[PDB]
Order: structure tokens, then C-alpha cells, then sequence
């Protein structure tokens, strides 16, 4: 049985201006089993409108996906994923940072 | 396409 | 370039949950035209990109059919190595199945593919002859078995050989606008002071189409890996591509870095350097 704990990564689609609309994403990949719970949060509170792709993997097998929400940045309000997955003790939160 | 052929049990 | 169409199927069981979770997609080179999830209303594939949708009413009976024919074939597979590896009902287990073929800038046949993973690690594969197999143990062993006395081989060099690079060839003509093109990186710098000694230059490589990019960054023009950090190419969501790639530089020597672009958009690679 093979276990492999997710990267995570949480960007804009497009470079973020405050005040303008844009997508958050969340990608989560490198992962194993497929078996994963992805939250998007605002301010610490999950997200409810939230999409995501569908399950591929890359040619190690490992399992990627991408979640995302529509929404507009400002300079307060404070952006995050929230992932669970077997190979974590604990969630791990993951903050938007826009120039990552 | 999807292949219809070779797609077989295991 | 060079083209490729390649499926993607995974299988999940669920131990006292019912039947197993299905998930099958599809893609020509980066981007995804179809998909069938068995937990979706529609127990349909569907179409996930606007080229695809032309596609009539026998296409898409047709393909349902087929996916729905994998998904079950799936989930006796399931079984079968349940058994093969004596495994307890207690436990999830996962199938992963990939198929596909490359054609060169003639769109001729290049390659073609199939392999076959067991709780994430390689099962069986059809080696590049088209013709014999690789079985990763002694389980694996006895799937080969069946497989050359029912000829898989034979019966997968047809389709990869035919049917695929013949459908591919037709979706990359209907989607020409979509598939055919190539989106050169948009490119910047960022700079960041973390101390009075450090500083941290981030070189930015956004808006590409394919996702294949290479970002390296290089100290007085030597190559250098050390103290860089460089993250996996991701999707943009729109149907491009984002990387970037960072530095931590003593203060005040920024100006002796220099981060370069490599990307099949760019008829040479880009040269980016801190200018405030």
C-alpha cells in the first residue's frame, strides 16, 4: 500500500488587484490514495461555492486536482486551503500569500 | 475515442 | 509538434459503502475534452471542452457504453486482486489504468501505451513493441497469462495503431483554435527583503500553453540549484499554465542573478534580471 502526502499550493488565476474579481485555487497534488478533503476558507470560515476537476494522475501514479472559487481580493480579508488526507496527523492550512 | 478492444479482466 | 491522446481511469473501492467509486477522463496533449464520474447525475460522459460537443448523438451513446464497459471491468478487477493478494474486506484499494498514443509533427503514429497500477504502484504494462508485456510480481504473472491467450496485445496494437491516432487526428483539426496553438509565457520579477542580509528574487512564468517549461537561475552566468526554490508547474484554471522559481540572494548582489525561461512559445530562451 503505497502513501503519498499531498503538495499543496493556493494561487490567484490571474495576478490579484484588490477590488477586482478573479478565481482562488487550490491545487493538490503528488497525493495517495485518492481519497482527499479539500476547503477553500475566508477569514477561517470554509467557502461553500466551490469547484473542483476532475481525479487524473501524473506517470508516478500520484494522484492531482484542482479546487477553485470565484472572489475578489482585498488586502484584509485572509484567504486559505484546508487539506486532510490518511498521511496527515492533522489538517494542514495553507494560506494565499498573492505572490506565491 | 475509447478503444472497444483489448480492454480485458484482469 | 508532436500530439498525444491519452485516457486516465481510476477505481476506488469502498469497504461497506457499496459499489466502487469510477472516475474516467480524457485528454488531448494538456487539455481535457471528456469525463464520466460515477457519483455525476448524468451516468453520462461528457464533453469538458467546445470542440468535443459537435460531436453527435452516436458519439456519445457510443462512448458512454464503452466507459460504462471499462467501469465494470474495473470493478471485477477489484475483486480479482483482492484475491490474487489476499486482502481483507477492511480495506480501500485503488485501480489505475492509462492508455493512449503520440504522433510526430506528421501526425503518424510515434508511440503507443498502456500500463496498469495496483494501489499505486505498476502492475502490468505493454512494453513499447506493442507486443509483450512487463508484470511487476508473481501476481501480475498469472494476469499476463490470460492476456497472451487472449491476445490483448495484438487487439490493443490495433486500436493504439489505428482507431486512437485516427480520432486524435480528428480532434486536433476540430479543435485547431484550442489544440494547435501555443501560448508563450508572460514573465516578470518579484523581490522580497526578508533581512538586512537576505533577499529573496522570484522569477514568474505565466499564461502558457503546453505545460512543459523550464526555469533555471544562474549566479554571475553558473548554473545554480542551491538555496533555489522551484515549484510544479500548476494550472491557471482557464486552460494555461504557472510556474515560478526563487532565490534567496545576499543583500544588496540581486543584480547577479538572472532567471531563464525555456518554452516551446519562445524561439529563444528569455533572460530576466531585478530592475526596480
Amino acid at each position: 500500500m503505497i502513501q503519498r502526502t499531498p503538495k499543496i499550493q493556493v494561487y490567484s488565476r490571474h495576478p490579484a488587484e484588490n477590488g477586482k474579481s478573479n478565481f482562488l485555487n487550490c491545487y493538490v497534488s503528488g497525493f495517495h490514495p485518492s481519497d482527499i478533503e479539500v476547503d477553500l476558507l475566508k477569514n477561517g470560515e470554509r467557502i461553500e461555492k466551490v469547484e473542483h476537476s476532475d481525479l487524473s494522475f501524473s506517470k508516478d501514479w500520484s494522484f492531482y486536482l484542482l479546487y477553485y472559487t470565484e472572489f475578489t481580493p482585498t488586502e484584509k480579508d485572509e484567504y486559505a486551503c484546508r487539506v486532510n488526507h490518511v498521511t496527515l496527523s492533522q489538517p494542514k492550512i495553507v494560506k494565499w500569500d498573492r505572490d506565491m | 475515442e475509447l478503444a472497444a478492444i483489448g480492454i480485458l479482466t484482469v | 509538434g508532436s500530439h498525444s491522446m491519452r485516457y486516465f481511469f481510476t477505481s476506488v473501492s469502498r469497504p461497506g459503502r457499496g459499489e466502487p467509486r469510477f472516475i474516467a477522463v480524457g485528454y488531448v496533449d494538456d487539455t481535457q475534452f471528456v469525463r464520466f464520474d460515477s457519483d455525476a447525475a448524468s451516468q453520462r460522459m461528457e464533453p469538458r471542452a467546445p470542440w468535443i460537443e459537435q460531436e453527435g448523438p452516436e458519439y456519445w451513446d457510443g462512448e458512454t457504453r464503452k466507459v460504462k464497459a471499462h467501469s465494470q471491468t474495473h470493478r471485477v478487477d477489484l475483486g480479482t486482486l483482492r484475491g490474487y493478494y489476499n486482502q481483507s474486506e477492511a480495506g480501500s484499494h485503488t485501480v489505475q489504468r492509462m492508455y493512449g498514443c503520440d504522433v510526430g509533427s506528421d501526425w503518424r503514429f510515434l508511440r503507443g501505451y498502456h500500463q496498469y497500477a495496483y494501489d499505486g504502484k505498476d502492475y502490468i504494462a505493454l512494453k513499447e513493441d506493442l507486443r509483450s508485456w512487463t508484470a511487476a510480481d508473481m501476481a501480475a504473472q498469472t494476469t499476463k497469462h490470460k492476456w497472451e491467450a487472449a491476445h490483448v496485445a495484438e487487439q490493443l496494437r490495433a486500436y493504439l495503431e489505428g482507431t486512437c491516432v485516427e480520432w486524435l487526428r480528428r480532434y486536433l483539426e476540430n479543435g485547431k483554435e484550442t489544440l494547435q496553438r501555443t501560448d508563450a509565457p508572460k514573465t516578470h520579477m518579484t523581490h522580497h527583503a526578508v533581512s538586512d542580509h537576505e533577499a529573496t528574487l522570484r522569477c514568474w512564468a505565466l499564461s502558457f500553453y503546453p505545460a512543459e517549461i523550464t526555469l533555471t537561475w544562474q549566479r554571475d552566468g553558473e548554473d545554480q540549484t542551491q538555496d533555489t526554490e522551484l515549484v510544479e508547474t500548476r494550472p491557471a484554471g482557464d486552460g494555461t499554465f504557472q510556474k515560478w522559481a526563487a532565490v534567496v540572494v545576499p543583500s544588496g548582489q540581486e543584480q547577479r542573478y538572472t532567471c531563464h525561461v525555456q518554452h516551446e512559445g519562445l524561439p529563444k530562451p528569455l533572460t530576466l534580471r531585478w530592475e526596480p
